[PDB]
């Protein structure tokens, strides 16, 4: 299976600051149709993961433009600009280019003072 | 609105058995390939089982870790997908979600709330 790895496990940031999450895949996520199926989910406590960014850079419904996804091949980044308390939770990168679909271990965004 | 809801989770002995159910609405069920994914406190999020649509023979596919112990099934009439678990292991503990492959987003775009399975 394609192994998704992301760092850090926990990402303390100040409110208003920028946060960046790294995600790597064990092989290229470029599908044979030429598109790249790397997605990010956000999970709040006690809830299911919700689709946040899909196909590298596309914002899902209702997701602020402060979230921007980037990268290519095996190496990807989620950048969260001007972090707010609404952004708190655990972010997972995930690939659906290859079967079975797989997930990174997650990154907890938290506010540090 | 696409809606999914799991039920049936609970505490169970190793070696025991437990059936999960998933009720759905807001998309064409008979077209959808349906899946179970679990969130393990040991392995994190990990796909468990898939069942295809009728045109692909309702064919089933399992993670190696659960093959031979778990059975995914669907009822197109009820728009429900199930996961029957047998010979449960401590390893199988986690939150079980149903999801599937959708027309506008052909990956696990919408998930249920999850049902907790705890193996004692």
């Amino acid at each position: 299976d394609v192994v998704m790895t992301q760092t850090p496990l926990s990402l303390p940031v100040s409110l208003g600051n920028q946060a960046s999450i790294s995600c790597r895949s064990s092989q290229s996520l470029v599908h044979s149709n030429g598109n790249t199926y790397l997605h990010w989910y956000l999970q709040k406590p006690g809830q299911s993961p919700k689709l946040l960014i899909y196909k590298v850079s596309n914002r899902f419904s209702g997701v602020p433009d402060r979230f921007s996804g980037s990268g290519s091949g095996t190496d990807f980044t989620l950048k969260i600009s001007r972090v707010e308390a609404e952004d708190l939770g655990v972010y997972f990168c995930s690939q659906s280019t290859h079967v079975p679909f797989t997930f990174g271990s997650g990154t907890k965004l938290e506010i540090k003072r | 609105e696409v809606k999914l809801e799991e039920s049936g989770g609970g505490l169970v002995q190793p070696g025991g058995s437990m059936k999960l159910s998933c009720a759905t609405s807001g998309f064409t069920f008979s077209d959808a390939w349906m899946d179970w994914v679990r969130q393990s406190p040991e392995k994190g999020l990990e796909w468990v089982a898939e069942i295809r649509n009728k045109a692909n023979n309702h064919a089933t596919y399992y993670a190696e870790s659960v093959k031979g112990r778990f059975t995914i099934s669907r009822d197109d009439s009820k728009r429900r997908v199930y996961l029957q678990m047998n010979t449960l292991r401590a390893e199988d503990t986690g939150i079980y979600y149903c999801t599937g492959i959708y027309y506008h987003y052909p990956w696990f775009a919408y998930w249920g709330q999850g049902t907790l399975v705890t193996v004692s």
